[PDB]
């Protein structure tokens, strides 16, 4: 295939989380969700996570029963049988924009936007592509490429033409920390953010590895002087013949 | 007496594990045989209880997986434990199959375990086939369709009995709850093949790098070899650790984190990884029911090669131009592999080819030709 | 505490002559309505009691304990039903 | 008798053969005189019975 | 307990699919579908029967097809992502009179009428407590009985006190085949077809039964000969001793 | 050499279903082995089959079993062959027993096949309580509820097991997915058990009605036995299809055709029939945990006869004092059953607690008493 139908591929940035013994940044984690909250939410959902898993990662209890409690979701039934709705709770899914599939494709002009929930593992590359797709919008396509009607170039996304157009420019966020919102420091974070998404075990899971690589590595060294301890008989066997 | 040999119960472990007479010069390659019984126990534990937690219908299979990721109390390591053991299974069943290729192990009197070897390595494909289909992502539903759809060439019946498979006209949910009930029946009808294999072995015992007899020298299993398997064990379970906790996802599928979606065909449908070597077999052929035969018969000709082996020596230790042959063959299963999982042009196409008929020469023309000479050179050589 | 054919751990036998004849030389149903009728009626009747003493025993206190406990959930049996609970 | 045990039981392959023939008519007789005969004593109260009037 | 609490226990009536080698009377199925189409479905839904399980039952294929495209159905959003409706199909369950239960207990004071696909299997008695119930109404209740608010007494119902009035009275219903329709006519009827509800399988699982007994049968007669034959040397065994 | 001798694996079949020397005298309760290994059998077959269909989510469960009963091809048959071959491996396995107890089978030497067959009591009681509850009817609901919360009579672990064991802080979802993962194991456990057994046994072989020594008078299992295990099987067969065609509800609750309500709590919670003998005995003791204690007491204390049977004699074919204690014993046991099922009212409550000091008193009074007593008989009177 052409490089073009695989798409380009994207370049290893160096994330605080690559790192046998590394975290994510919590703090580009809270920007991220802020970048995901004003500018993605428009359009993608992020129907894995619920307002409890925010909690003790980026925001506190409060601040996410805050932003719970401003969502109406449905409830049970009066005693009517009428529909009703309640105020959300933490156990509840973050909403997502449209209704259906239907609806999400005749908003974007055919295109269905994914959910963004397992994205950063649904892809190759992971947050480098999402980095590099949404910073790698050219002015002007490549002198050549005929673009389908309502698709952009980039060229990190396979055959070129995709239905999502560039969203992210300086200062379309403000963030709550002070940080300038440049346009690679909102895709850095919202990266972060959605590969936090799609694995939020990661933290405790390289630090649990961290226990078993000691504890194994020493139980392998303990394995090799026991064996050779059990052996040296055998090994250390020595014959006199004398032929009969 | 001891109980341990006085006792019927005891004493049948007795004879597997404790007292058994082995060879004293086993290698490490003889350490395949204990990985492979961990990779069972493993595959057992996390997969009876990932069953606890998962559901076979098509509209909550793939999210029963994420909430296992997201919610279950160290979901996220049974289910990497899950799917990474099903790797590790294959490297270490080629491993013991490589083992038993270049030692001789399939020659008479090991025939039989060799035998029901080929068996259980044809019931570790249908296992590890059916589970991959459980995720219900897009590699696991086109997956399951195109390699479904092979049984289609079978001549007359062919559709048939695919829609059977099926239980409908595609791959869906009975389909998928179908899966699941033979995926968790298989590993249990492989550890009991597993264990036939062990019963044909113990009358013949364990064969050894020489290739001679080891009735002159033997060992007890234990503690010899319980203590040289720790050693595997746990160069294992570091290379288990590595993968699991940190690179969870490197040998599987972006595409199996999309939910099926029978509508849009993924860029490419590969099988796994351990499953290519057939798969480029299978497209070497251009008839499909030929594609098929080949591709079954790239496993089942392995049964021949206690009669192709024409040797009177057990094994290639001794055997130059034997350990070449072996080193090509071997290589070369490993470059078909990989054409399993490039696109279909040029070159590959024919480079597939070739490799397709140097994978069948070896069984029916170098092995009996090689062997037939190394014979005639031992003896003229030595006289 | 037992062989196999050949060494099954009998003591050692003698002076037994043992006789039989083939199958398609038999009769298989020989001496059959003889059997139903009057070897069944010895072996049940030489039985009979260690099967009747307990049933009819069980029965009987099942039969006073159902009839009691359907009485005392009458109207009548109102006054009794109060003191048993 | 002997005719027909030299053609129909003494070889084994034979007798298998003749019984799996036996079992094909058998299924296939059985099966149609039971539905005869279930229609029979279930007359009139069968869709089949009723069907015409619809 | 009291009888009371038990409730009484409804008589063996003569149903035509009693009987080792009966169906069910079609006749009556047909008829009784129609006593649940027009007094039972008012409170009483079927969920468990989609329109095609009518059909070589009790119905042709227009006619249950005819029922199903009078109502209407949700169907898939249309291209907006707007709810649509479309008539129905065969491959459709009969829809119930009540969209919750809620709603359901709002329109019956309280209580909340089953569905009726299990009915006649989910209660000791079957068809004959279906019947004994519909038409075990007493004018009057027995002197002395205390009715709580919105109950009827009905003997066969345990606690005497049930929440659903009579509703078979002489021609509620007109038959389409001519039948006079009595209250015992109607609850003989709908107590067949809903019998045949609870376990369509019944008329071909007799059949086969029929089948099985008699090749089982046969082959335990020739399981015993073929035993006698075999043992026969063995009972026919005779010794002579003489002791060393 | 007869190949079926010298192949190691066709000799193990040879031993145990061919050339296995076999008493030339059992008598037709000597077939209960062989029907609980078709039970056995068609629970396998049947259930790996509901399996393809079944969905273990509580929100489906119900329905699923539903559209197996109204949709599935044959499903009404598998479903209800599956339901009542669950009794009918009951009536087998209390007759296998009961032969056991009666003809002294668990004495020397033959204890460890007797010790290992009281867990495979215990384990078909799991597997059968798993398996009802994966209905998610009303009884399987209250079923589960009542009989896990006597887990919370274990003490100061006893809720947190509890919680534990249904995954929740009731019964409800994770409880009937992981019943359906454990449900579907325990039958292989079962049959690895009901193996070790065998082999156990075969060190003495079968005993026999009389109670002597066979070892005079051997038959080959095959064909004697082979064909006279035929005739119980097509009665067994028998049996069955008149449940399964003409009645098969005959041994089931109506209540099981409500779906699972939390709320709403039957009129009366009983378990399957089976279970009635053990759960009287439970409400016998006032004390949650003394009934509980009893109530496997009442299993367990199984492994005690061989001790507490003083008889210098196996078996009760000779016995006239040992054969009425036996009849009385049976037949409590059936009261039992019976007081299991009805309310817990006058005059039963007392009638349980009188049934229950019986069925203990055999053990540790009576039968060694009786037992006493007779082998003083059997010297005095013969002199
Ligand atoms: C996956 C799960 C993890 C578990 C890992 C288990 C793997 C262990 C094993 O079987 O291999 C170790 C194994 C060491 O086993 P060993 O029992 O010491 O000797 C086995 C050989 O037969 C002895 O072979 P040799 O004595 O002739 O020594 C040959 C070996 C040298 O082997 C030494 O270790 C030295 O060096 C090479 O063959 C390298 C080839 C040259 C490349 C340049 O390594 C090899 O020898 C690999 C050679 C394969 C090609
Ligand atoms: C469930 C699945 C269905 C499969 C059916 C399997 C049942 C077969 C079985 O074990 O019982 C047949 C079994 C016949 O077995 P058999 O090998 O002829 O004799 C075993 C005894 O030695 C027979 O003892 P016996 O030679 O002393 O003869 C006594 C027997 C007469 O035995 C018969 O031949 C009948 O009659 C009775 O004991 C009747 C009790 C008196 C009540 C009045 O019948 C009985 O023994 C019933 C008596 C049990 C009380
Ligand atoms: C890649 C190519 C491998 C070729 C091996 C040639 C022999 C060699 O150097 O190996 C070292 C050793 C040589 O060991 P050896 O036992 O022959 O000799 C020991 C030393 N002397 C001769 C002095 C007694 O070979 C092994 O240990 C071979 C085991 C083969 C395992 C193959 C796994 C491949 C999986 C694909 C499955 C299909
Ligand atoms: C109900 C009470 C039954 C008691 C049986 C008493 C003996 C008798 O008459 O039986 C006939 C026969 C007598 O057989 P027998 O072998 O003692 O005598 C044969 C005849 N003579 C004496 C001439 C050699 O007994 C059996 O066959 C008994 C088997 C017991 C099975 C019980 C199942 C109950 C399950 C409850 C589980 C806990
Ligand atoms: C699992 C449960 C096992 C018990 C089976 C009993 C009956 C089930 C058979 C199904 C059935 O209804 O068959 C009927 C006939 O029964 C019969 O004639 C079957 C009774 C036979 C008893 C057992 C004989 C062998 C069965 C087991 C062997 C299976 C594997 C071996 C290869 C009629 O059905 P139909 O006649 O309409 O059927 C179409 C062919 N005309
Ligand atoms: C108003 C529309 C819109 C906004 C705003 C938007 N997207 Fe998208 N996005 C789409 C559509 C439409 C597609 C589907 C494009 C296609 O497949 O051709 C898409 C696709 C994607 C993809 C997948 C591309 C692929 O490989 O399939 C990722 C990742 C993505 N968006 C992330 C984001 C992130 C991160 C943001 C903002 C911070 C964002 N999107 C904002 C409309 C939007
Ligand atoms: C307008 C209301 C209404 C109509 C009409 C009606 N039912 Fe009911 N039915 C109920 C209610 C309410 C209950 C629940 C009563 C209770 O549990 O107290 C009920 C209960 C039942 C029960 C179960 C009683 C039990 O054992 O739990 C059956 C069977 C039944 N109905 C059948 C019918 C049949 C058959 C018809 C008509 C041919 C019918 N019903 C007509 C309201 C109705
Ligand atoms: C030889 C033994 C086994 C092998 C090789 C094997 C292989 C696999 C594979 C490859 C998958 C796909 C994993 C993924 O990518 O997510 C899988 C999934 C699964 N397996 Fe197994 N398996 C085995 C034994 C078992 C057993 C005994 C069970 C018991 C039920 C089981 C239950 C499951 C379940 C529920 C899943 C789906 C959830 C998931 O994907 O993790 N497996 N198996
Ligand atoms: C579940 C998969 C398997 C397990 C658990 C297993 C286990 C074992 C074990 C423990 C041994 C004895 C120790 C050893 O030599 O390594 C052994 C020997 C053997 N296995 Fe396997 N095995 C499996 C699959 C296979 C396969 C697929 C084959 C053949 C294609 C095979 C063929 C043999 C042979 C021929 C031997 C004898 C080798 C010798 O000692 O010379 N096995 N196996
Ligand atoms: C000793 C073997 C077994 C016993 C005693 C047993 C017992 C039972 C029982 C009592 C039920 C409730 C039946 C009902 O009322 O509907 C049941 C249901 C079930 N069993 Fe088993 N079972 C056994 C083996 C198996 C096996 C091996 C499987 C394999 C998965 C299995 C799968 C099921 C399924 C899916 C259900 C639920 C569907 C239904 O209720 O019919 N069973 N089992
Ligand atoms: C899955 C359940 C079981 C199966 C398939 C099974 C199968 C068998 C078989 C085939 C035999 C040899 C033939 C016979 O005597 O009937 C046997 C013997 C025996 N079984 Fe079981 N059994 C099971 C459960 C049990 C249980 C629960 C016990 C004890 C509590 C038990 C104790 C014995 C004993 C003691 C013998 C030797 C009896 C003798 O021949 O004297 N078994 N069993």
């Amino acid at each position: 295939m052409t490089a073009a139908e695989h798409g380009l591929h994207p370049a290893e940035y160096p994330w605080p989380q690559n790192g046998m013994l590394s975290t994510f940044d919590h703090a580009s984690l809270r920007r991220g969700y802020q970048v995901y909250k004003e500018v993605c939410a428009a359009c993608h959902s992020l129907d894995r996570i619920a307002w409890r898993n925010l909690v003790g990662v980026t925001h506190t209890t409060d601040e996410a029963k805050a932003f719970a409690e401003e969502l109406e979701y449905d409830d049970e039934p009066d005693d009517e049988g009428n529909p009703r709705k309640r105020p959300g709770k933490l156990a509840d899914y973050i909403p997502g924009p449209y209704p259906n599939e239907q609806a999400a494709r005749a908003a974007n002009q055919g295109a269905l936007p994914p959910d963004l929930s397992l994205i950063a593992k649904a892809r190759h590359g992971g947050a480098d592509y999402i980095f590099a797709l949404l910073t790698g919008y050219p002015d002007e396509p490549p002198a050549g490429v005929v673009l389908a009607p309502g698709m952009n170039y980039n060229p990190y996304f396979p055959g070129g033409g995709i239905g999502m157009a560039r969203t992210l420019f300086d200062g379309v966020v403000e963030y709550e920390d002070g940080t300038p919102a440049t346009t690679s420091q909102m895709a850095k974070d919202v990266a972060a953010f959605l590969t936090w998404a799609a694995e939020p075990e990661h933290d405790e899971r390289k630090k649990l590895g961290l226990k078993a690589i000691i504890v194994i590595s020493a139980m392998l060294g303990l394995s090799v002087y026991i064996k050779k301890f059990k052996w040296s008989p055998i090994k250390n066997r020595k014959f006199i013949y004398n032929p009969p | 007496m001891a109980l341990r040999k006085k006792n019927s119960l005891l004493n049948m472990a007795n004879s597997y594990v404790l007292d058994s007479p082995q060879p004293s010069n086993l290698n490490y390659f003889w350490n395949f045989g204990s990985l492979l019984a961990l990779c069972l126990v493993i595959q057992l534990a996390t997969g009876i209880t990932l069953a606890m937690h998962y559901t076979s219908h098509a509209s909550l299979a793939f999210d029963s997986v994420e909430h296992i990721m997201r919610d279950v109390n160290f979901g996220w390591f049974i289910r990497y434990a899950h799917a990474n053991t099903a790797s590790f299974f294959f490297i270490c069943i080629y491993a013991h199959m490589g083992r038993n290729i270049y030692y001789g192990s399939y020659k008479t009197p090991r025939v039989l375990p060799w035998s029901i070897g080929v068996i259980i390595f044809l019931l570790l494909i249908i296992t590890a086939f059916m589970g991959y289909v459980l995720v219900f992502g897009q590699m696991s539903l086109w997956g399951a369709t195109v390699i479904c759809n092979l049984v289609s060439a079978i001549p007359w019946l062919g559709e048939d009995i695919v829609h059977f498979l099926w239980g409908g006209f595609s791959v869906g949910n009975p389909t998928l709850q179908r899966f699941f009930a033979l995926h968790y029946l298989m590993p249990f009808v492989l550890a009991v093949f597993a264990l036939l294999h062990l019963i044909a072995l113990h009358t013949a015992g364990s064969s050894n790098p020489l290739g001679i007899t080891s009735n002159v020298d033997k060992l007890s299993m234990h503690p010899y070899y319980s203590f040289k398997d720790l050693i595997t064990v746990f160069a294992f379970l570091l290379m288990f650790t590595l993968f699991v906790f940190f690179s969870p996802d490197k040998l599987g599928h972006p595409d199996n984190y999309i939910p099926a979606n029978p509508m849009v065909t993924p860029a490419s449908i590969v099988p796994e990884w351990y499953l290519l070597p057939f798969y480029a077999i299978l497209r070497a052929i251009p008839d499909k029911l030929g594609g098929v035969i080949a591709m079954v018969a790239a496993i089942l000709i392995l049964l021949i090669l206690p009669i192709v082996d024409r040797s009177i020596i057990r094994g290639n230790a001794f055997k130059p131009i034997s350990k070449l042959l072996f080193g090509f063959f071997i290589c070369n299963f490993l470059l078909l592999g990989v054409l399993g999982q490039v696109h279909i042009e040029p070159p590959f196409i024919v480079l597939g080819q070739i490799c397709t008929i140097f994978y069948f020469s070896y069984f029916l023309i170098l092995l009996p030709m090689v062997s037939t000479i190394e014979n005639i050179f031992f003896y003229i050589g030595s006289l | 505490y037992m062989g196999w054919w050949g060494h099954m751990g009998s003591p050692p036998q003698k002076g037994i002559a043992g006789y039989t004849i083939s199958p398609f030389a038999a009769r298989p149903f020989a001496g059959v309505v003889h059997a139903a009728i009057f070897n069944t009626f010895r072996r049940t009747k030489n039985q009979a009691l260690f099967v009747i003493l307990p049933v009819s025993f069980f029965y009987y206190v099942w039969t006073q304990a159902s009839e009691k406990n359907e009485w005392l959930y009458t109207k009548a049996g109102r006054h009794e039903l109060a003191k048993a609970l | 008798a002997t005719t027909f045990y030299n053609v129909f039981v003494k070889r084994n392959s034979a007798f298998v053969a003749t019984i799996l023939a036996s079992a094909f008519v058998f299924d296939m007789t059985f099966e149609t005189a039971i539905d005869n005969f279930w229609d029979r004593i279930n007359a009139g109260k069968q869709w089949k019975d009723i069907r015409h009037k619809y």
